[PDB]
RNA sequence: AGAGACCGAUAGCGCACAAGUAGAGUGAUCGAAAGAUGAAAAGCACUUUGAAAAGAGGGUUAAAUAGCACGUGAAAUUGUUGAAAGGGAAGCGCUUGUGACCAGACUUGCGCCCGGCGGAUCAUCCGGUGUUCUCACCGGUGCACUCCGCCGGGCUCAGGCCA
RNA sequence: CCGGGACCGAGGACCGCGCUCUGCAAGGAUGCUGGCGUAAUGGUCACCAGCGACCCGUCUUGAAACACGGACCAAGGAGUCAAGGUUUUGCGCGAGUGUUUGGGUGUAAAACCCGCACGCGUAAUGAAAGUGAACGUAGGUGAGAGCUUCGGCGCAUCAUCGA
RNA sequence: AGACUAAUCGAACCAUCUAGUAGCUGGUUACCGCCGAAGUUUCCCUCAGGAUAGCAGUGUCGACCUUCAGUUUUAUGAGGU
RNA sequence: GUCCCACCCAUACCCCGCCCUCAGGGUAGAAACGAUGCCCUGAGGAGUAGGCGGCCGUGGAGGUCAGUGACGAAGCCUAGG
C-alpha cells in the first residue's frame, strides 16, 4: 500500500533521500550486467564466483524423461506403509506376514540406505537399489527385487 | 469550578510563522521545516525565526486544558453532551458548529442540568 | 558539553510481541506476572522467547525431543517455545510429557497415542509455576535456507544466489584451476 | 489493467477466519460491540425452529 | 474455553461501537460503562460482573450483569429502580456493589454516578444577566 | 447490453457544448477554447432623467449582491471609506509602552444550628417478587422528640485578580 | 555566631531517616492581612522605542554574492505499477505445502466446495557414465542458558578432533 | 556562394518509430522525535561515472559471557629519524 | 612593559521547574487496568547527505456513531476566540 511508503515520508524534502552530490541519475554504470569483466568485476568476483567460462559438454536434445529417478531412503521406507498396519507391524502383532511396498507405485525409483531399519522382513521392489539399502534390508531380513 | 489543577504555564503565547510567509503571499503562515542549505533559519542565526521543538512541550498535568482548567469535548446532540455526566469539574462541552439552532438549545438545557460548562453557549 | 560517545543507545532486544494474536498477548500478561513475582530464571526465559519471531523460534521435532529425553530425563517435562512436529524417521515414540506453544496434528495424535500428554503454556504456568523439573528445549536456530547464503565470499564455501544447478550455472572461472583460478 | 486487483488467501486461513468470526457470533459482548440490537435476544446463539 | 473477559478485553480494546475518541480524551457510550470512561476495570460490557445507572423518571435505575445469564441477554440484567430517597439509593447501590464481592472497586463510581443523575434531577436556577464591559458603552447609547 | 473501491469541466477521449468543429498551413497535416439563472421566465410592466447606452424609482421571485457580463464566488490586482507610519527601502525576532478590540474567571456551592410552609416515607414489623442467598424492590403498617423538599436568619468551609 | 538582599515553592492522607522529643526548621509553603471583582490582571492587532536581523532554492571546499532560477496569484505538477529475486516482520499448515489451469456450485465477476497432475521442499555429487549419506545412546573435547536427586543432564550456538 | 529547393538547407517539410538514449543541467510537495556520515582502499578505455571495503541506520539474537580499553605502570623486543 | 584589586557577560558550569528520549524498578488468591495504563528513580538533548519511528492532512471503500443538516450541509471571508 502506497500509503506505508518511504516516498510519504520523503516529502518536504528535497532529492527524495537519493542525495544532493549524487542525483539518481537515469543509468549510471550501464544495463542489466553491463561491465562484468569490467568495473562491474569486484562484485562479479566476490559474489558468482564462476559466471564466466564453459564447463563440460553439451546435451543436444535432452529429454529430461530418460533421467527419472526418484530416490527415497530406508528410514521413510516405513512411512509408506499405511498407519494402522504400520503401528501393528512396529508393535508385533503380525510376525507371520510380511509387507510388501511397490516404490514405483508410491513415484520413486531407487531405494538409498540413509536411515536405520526395524528387525522386521519387509520385501521392496525398486528398478533401482544402492548397496547399503540392499545390506540394510537383507540384515532387517527382508529382501529387494528388481521390477523395472 | 474546574478540578483543583497546578497553574496552567504555556512557555509560548507565538504561533510559529513559516519563514518568508510575511513576505510572499504564495506562503501560507503554516510552519514549514526549512531544508535549504544556506537557510538561516534552519542553521539558527541569531535574530531570526525559532523553530518549534519538543522542549516547548506543555505541562503534562495542564496539556489540553483551556484557561478555566476544563478540555474541550466536542459534542453533536443531547446525547453526547450526556457522556460528560461524570466529568462536570474536568470536561467543558463545545457544541459542534453544524448543529442546528433547536439543537443548540437542547444541548445547553440538558448541560445546565447536568452541570457542564459550555463553551459556545451564548447565541 | 558531557563527552559521551554513546548517548539515547536504545535496548537491542525485543520488549513486547510484534505479533498481535489475543492469546499471545494473554500468554504475555501471564508470564509477565511471573516473571515478576517469581524467582525462577525458568519464567524470564519463557517470557523472552515469547516475544520472539519466527525465525527465533524454530520447529522442534519428536526425534529431538526423544534425544534429549535420554539420561535421566525421561521423567521431566519438555518445555518448547515453539512449534513441536512430527518426525516420520522416529518410529517408535516414547512416553513423554510436553508443553508447547503449538503441536502439529501429527506430533499431538503420536504423543498421545504414546502414552504422553500434551500441554499448552498457561497450563504449563498452571502446573509448574517455576518451571521445576522441566527440559527447555530450542530448535535448530541456523537449520535453514537463507542461512547458507550468509557471509557469502572467498573461501567461504557458503551458497551462491543462482536461479539454477547445473554444470553452466556458477560454475567455471573462480571455480576450478582449469578457468584460471578457483575461489 | 495488470494491476493485482485480487489476493490469493490460502484455505486454511479462510477457514480458520470463518470458525473464528463463527465463534465470535456466539458471544453476546462482541454482537453489542459491533452495534448489534440484542438486548431482547433470548439466546445469543439464537436458534428458531425449523418448522417456522 | 476461548472465551473470556479478558479475550473480550483483546478483541475489543482498540475499536469497538461503543468508543468515542477525540483529542482530550477517549470516552464510551456503553450502558454498564460508570464514568463512560474506556478501560478494562469500566468496560462493563466485557466483564462478567458489570454496573448500570440511568435516569429513571424521579429517580435512578440501576442494570447488574447476571453471571448464569451471559448467554441470554433478555433476561441477563438484574434491574432496580430506587426513587425513595438519595440515601437510600446510595446505600443500597454500594451494597449491591461490595457486600457480597459483586465489583466492589466500583463502589465508588456507582455511588458517584447515583449522586450526579439525582444532583442533575434538581430543578436549575436561573442564570445571573451577564454583564458589558466593552459593550456596556457601545450599547448604553 | 450490463457493470466499476475509475475521472469529475486545466480532470476524464483532442471533443460532457452546431468537435475532428472554429482556426492555421500550398500541402501532407496540425488542431483549440467553450458545462451550471431560477422550481417555474415569473427574463423587470409602468413613471421619470438621458441623443443613446443606461441610471433612479417601481415590479417578479423564497432570494436579484440569482438580471442572459446570470449557482457559490478565493487570490493576484484595483477604487472608496476609516485608522496609522514615513530625514536615501521595507519586512522580521526578543522585550516593554501607548491606542483599539476582546476571551475567560466572578456574580456561588457546600455543610451545621434556629423558625415557617408543604408532603408522606423515616425506622420497625408482615406478605409477594427479584437477586450477587443476603442485599434489595413492590404492596400493607407507620402517623410526627422521624424523613424529604422549599423559603427566612445566623455560623462554618472552599471559591476569582493583584499585592 | 549574627545580620542585609534576590530568584524559586516541584509533590499532595500516613508510611522514612531523625532531632533541641506534650513537639520540630526532620522524605518540596504555609499563616495573617489589604485593594479590586473588572477589561484591573491577561490576550490579539497597529505603531513608536532599545537591542538583534543580508534573499530564498541550488550546485559547491566555500553564496548575501558582481553565480544560476524566481514580476505576482490560482489550479496542475514529479520514486508509480507488473514480473522475477532477496532479507526481515505477521500469519496458516508443517515433512509436507500450494483450492481458484480446470471442475462442481451459487443470492452469479463474490462467497463456498473438489481433485488428478504439477511446482517447490524432502539428497547430494560429478563434465559425464554413474554412484549416492549411522562404528558410537547420531561420536569425543572445551564452553554454554535452563533444569537437577546437587552426583550432573546439558538447548541454541561457537571453536575443535573425528565418522 | 555549400548557394537555392515556400521567412526552413553542410541534406526541406509532415507524421510515425518515440515517453529514442544521456556517466550531464534543473526540479522533486506536511510536522515532530532519535541516531547520524563521506570525499579514503582496490579494480574498471577508470579521471564529472561505477563496483569493492570503510564510515551510517535499522532489526535482532547470545549467559551482556565478567569481560572489554585510541590510557597509565611494570617486565621484555624492534627501529636508524 | 610588568605587577595588583574590583567589576561586565555565552546557548558553557552550578541549583530549580517543565518537554521529550533513553534506561532501571513497582503494580492480581485483582477494592481491577485506554497493563498499549498508572506510580517511582537516574541520565541525556547540535546536525547537512542519509536511516528509522510516531503522528497530522486529502480523494475513495467496508463497518460503526440509531452521527450532523433547508429551523441551513459543503465551500468561502474574518485587526473574534
Ligand atoms: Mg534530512
Ligand atoms: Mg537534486
Ligand atoms: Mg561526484
Ligand atoms: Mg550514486
Ligand atoms: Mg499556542
Ligand atoms: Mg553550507
Ligand atoms: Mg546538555
Ligand atoms: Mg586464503
Ligand atoms: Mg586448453
Ligand atoms: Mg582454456
Ligand atoms: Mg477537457
Ligand atoms: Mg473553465
Ligand atoms: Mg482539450
Ligand atoms: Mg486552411
Ligand atoms: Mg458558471
Ligand atoms: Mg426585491
Ligand atoms: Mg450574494
Ligand atoms: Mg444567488
Ligand atoms: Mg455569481
Ligand atoms: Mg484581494
Ligand atoms: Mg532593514
Ligand atoms: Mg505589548
Ligand atoms: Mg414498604
Ligand atoms: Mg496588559
Ligand atoms: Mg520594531
Ligand atoms: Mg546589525
Ligand atoms: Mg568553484
Ligand atoms: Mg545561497
Ligand atoms: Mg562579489
Ligand atoms: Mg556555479
Ligand atoms: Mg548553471
Ligand atoms: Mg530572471
Ligand atoms: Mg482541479
Ligand atoms: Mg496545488
Ligand atoms: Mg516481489
Ligand atoms: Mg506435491
Ligand atoms: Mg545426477
Ligand atoms: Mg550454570
Ligand atoms: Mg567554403
Ligand atoms: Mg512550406
Ligand atoms: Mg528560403
Ligand atoms: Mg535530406
Ligand atoms: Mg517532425
Ligand atoms: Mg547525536
Ligand atoms: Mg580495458
Ligand atoms: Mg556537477
Ligand atoms: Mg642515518
Ligand atoms: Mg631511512
Ligand atoms: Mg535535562
Ligand atoms: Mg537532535
Ligand atoms: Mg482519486
Ligand atoms: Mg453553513
Amino acid at each position: 500500500p502506497t500509503r506505508f511508503s518511504k516516498t510519504r515520508k520523503h516529502r518536504g524534502h528535497v532529492s527524495a533521500g537519493k542525495g544532493r552530490v549524487g542525483k539518481h541519475r537515469k543509468h549510471p554504470g550501464g544495463r542489466g550486467m553491463a561491465g562484468g569483466q569490467h568495473h562491474h568485476r569486484t562484485n562479479l568476483d566476490k559474489y558468482h564466483p564462476g559466471y564466466f567460462g564453459k564447463v563440460g559438454m553439451r546435451h543436444f536434445h535432452l529429454l529430461r524423461n530418460h533421467y527419472w529417478r526418484p530416490s527415497i531412503n530406508i528410514d521413510k521406507l516405513w512411512s509408506l506403509v499405511p498407519s494402522d498396519v504400520r503401528e501393528q507391524y512396529l508393535s508385533g502383532q503380525k510376525k507371520d506376514t510380511a509387507p510388501v511396498i511397490d516404490l514405483l507405485s508410491h513415484g520413486y525409483a531407487k531405494l538409498l540406505g540413509k536411515g536405520r531399519l526395524p528387525e522386521i522382513p519387509v520385501v521392496v521392489r525398486a528398478r533401482y537399489v544402492s548397496a547399503e539399502a540392499e545390506r540394510k534390508v537383507k540384515e532387517a531380513g527382508g529382501v529387494v527385487e528388481l521390477v523395472a | 469550578a474546574a478540578k483543583k489543577h497546578v497553574p496552567i504555564v504555556k512557555k509560548r503565547t507565538k504561533r510559529f510563522m513559516r519563514h518568508q510567509s510575511d513576505r510572499f503571499k504564495c506562503l501560507d503562515s503554516a510552519w514549514r521545516k526549512p531544508k535549504g542549505i544556506d537557510n538561516r533559519v534552519r542553521r539558527r542565526f541569531k535574530g531570526n525565526l525559532a523553530m518549534p521543538s519538543i522542549g516547548y512541550g506543555s505541562n503534562k498535568k495542564t496539556k489540553h486544558m483551556m484557561p478555566s482548567g476544563h478540555k474541550a469535548f466536542l459534542v453533536h446532540n443531547v446525547k453526547d453532551v450526556e457522556l460528560l455526566l461524570m466529568h462536570n469539574r474536568t470536561y467543558a462541552a463545545e457544541i459542534a458548529h453544524n448543529v442546528s439552532s433547536r439543537k443548540r438549545i437542547d444541548i445547553i438545557t440538558r448541560a445546565k442540568q447536568l452541570g457542564v460548562k459550555v463553551t459556545n453557549a451564548k447565541a | 558539553g558531557i563527552d559521551l560517545r554513546w548517548k539515547h543507545v536504545r535496548s537491542s532486544h525485543r520488549k513486547a510481541p510484534k505479533s498481535d494474536n489475543v492469546y499471545l498477548k494473554l500468554l504475555v500478561k501471564l508470564y509477565r506476572f511471573l516473571a515478576r513475582r517469581t524467582e525462577a530464571p525458568f519464567n524470564k526465559v519463557v517470557l523472552r522467547r515469547l516475544f520472539m519471531s519466527r525465525i527465533n523460534r524454530p520447529p522442534v521435532s519428536l526425534s529431538r525431543i526423544a534425544r534429549n529425553l535420554k539420561n535421566g530425563n525421561e521423567k521431566k517435562t519438555v518445555v518448547v517455545v515453539a512449534t513441536v512436529t512430527d518426525d516420520n524417521r522416529l518410529l517408535q515414540v516414547p512416553k513423554m510429557e510436553v508443553a508447547a506453544l503449538r503441536f502439529t496434528a501429527k506430533a499431538r495424535a503420536r504423543i498421545e497415542a504414546a502414552g504422553g500428554r500434551t500441554l499448552t503454556l498457561d497450563q504449563l504456568a498452571l502446573e509448574k509455576p517455576t518451571g521445576a523439573n522441566t527440559l527447555l528445549l530450542r530448535g535448530p536456530k541456523n537449520a535453514r535456507e537463507a542461512v547458507k547464503h550468509f557471509g557469502f565470499g572467498p573461501h567461504k564455501h557458503k551458497k551462491p544466489y543462482v536461479r539454477s544447478k547445473g554444470r553452466k550455472f556458477e560454475r567455471a572461472r573462480g571455480r576450478r584451476r582449469s578457468r584460471g583460478f578457483k575461489v | 489493467i495488470w494491476r493485482k486487483w485480487h489476493v490469493k488467501i490460502n484455505q486454511g486461513q479462510k477457514r480458520f477466519a470463518t470458525a473464528s468470526a463463527l465463534a465470535a457470533s456466539a458471544v453476546a459482548p462482541l454482537l453489542m460491540a459491533r452495534g448489534h440490537q440484542v438486548s431482547t435476544v433470548p439466546e445469543v446463539p439464537l436458534v428458531v425452529d425449523s418448522a417456522a | 474455553s476461548n472465551v473470556s473477559a479478558d479475550l473480550i478485553w483483546e478483541v475489543s480494546r482498540n475499536y469497538n461501537s461503543f468508543l468515542v475518541k477525540q483529542r482530550t480524551g477517549t470516552f464510551s457510550r456503553d450502558a454498564l460503562n460508570l464514568t463512560n470512561q474506556h478501560s478494562r476495570k469500566h468496560a462493563g460490557f466485557v466483564n462478567d460482573k458489570a454496573l448500570g445507572i440511568v435516569p429513571a423518571e424521579k429517580g435512578v435505575k440501576v442494570i447488574a450483569k447476571k453471571v448464569k445469564a451471559a448467554n441470554k441477554p433478555a433476561s441477563s440484567l438484574y434491574t432496580v429502580t430506587y426513587k425513595s430517597t438519595a440515601r437510600k439509593a446510595y446505600k443500597a447501590i454500594a451494597s449491591q456493589a461490595a457486600k457480597h464481592g459483586y465489583r466492589a472497586d466500583l463502589r465508588q463510581a456507582a455511588v458517584a454516578r447515583a449522586s450526579a443523575i439525582l444532583r442533575s434531577q434538581r430543578p436549575v436556577k436561573p442564570e445571573p444577566p451577564k454583564k458589558l464591559r466593552g459593550a456596556a458603552a457601545r450599547r448604553a447609547a
